[PDB]
């Protein structure tokens, strides 16, 4: 086409979905991972993860108000996650890398995955 | 804004 | 922080709600221009409009699923600006300019309104 | 990825 492009527009928008969520404002779901509680939209956590993809896009769990994860998975590896859908930060350090890694897999954040990957790869 |  | 981030992250997101909206997944707003009917996410809506976040923050209009905008408002500029929420990119013609720059006035979406006034300014 |  012959459309024009404001290229900060996707960011403006992430930040903007973040703020919301702060606020507690239109969120839709809790996502329980053992004994902590997550707020958050339900079309941030479809745009960002193929599980969450394939459980809102399911005619029954698509319903539902409350997800509960894995027992396996740590809450700590879950917010960082969370963090990064909503901000595309990453709080990656040596002592939740291993967590993270765990979790993008199980959440199916193949980008999450491959830098969890190359950073682990260097310290070897 | 850019031509994209 | 010692954050790392994803450039294309929040482009990712975008183009996976614009995804969302096509195939008509979670959308939970029908906004009516005069006899059209345009279905989309609340969420995206606020987070690109300052005319929407009024309207989904009020405890009343927050849970309505039908919203009537003002019988002034052109559906085709409308479409033109829901568009340009979903994908950054906006379909600006001589032709349909300065309907644009009306709906962009009226929904408070000010990054639009200058580039309205600038290839307007040009033209004279 | 990159440093922010
Ligand atoms: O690593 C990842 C991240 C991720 C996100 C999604 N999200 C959606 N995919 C499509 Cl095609 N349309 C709408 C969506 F919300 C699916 C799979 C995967 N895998
Ligand atoms: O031209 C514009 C675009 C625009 C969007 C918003 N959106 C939100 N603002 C805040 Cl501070 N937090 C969450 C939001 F969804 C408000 C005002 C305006 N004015
Ligand atoms: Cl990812
Ligand atoms: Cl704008």
């Amino acid at each position: 086409d012959s459309c024009i492009q404001f290229t900060r527009h996707a960011s403006d928008v992430l930040l903007n979905l973040n703020r919301l969520r702060s606020r507690d404002i239109l969120t839709d779901v809790v996502i329980v991972v053992s004994r902590e509680q997550f707020r958050a939209h339900k079309t941030v956590l479809m745009a960002c993860s193929g599980l969450f993809y394939s459980i809102f896009t399911d005619q029954l769990k698509c319903n539902l108000s409350v997800i509960n994860l894995d027992p396996e998975i740590n809450p700590e590896g879950f917010c960082i996650l969370l963090d990064f859908m909503y901000t595309s930060r990453l709080n990656l350090r040596e002592g939740n890398i291993m967590a993270v890694m765990a979790t993008a897999m199980y959440l199916q954040m193949e980008h999450v995955v491959d830098t969890c990957r190359k950073f682990i790869k260097a310290s070897e | 804004w850019v031509i994209p």
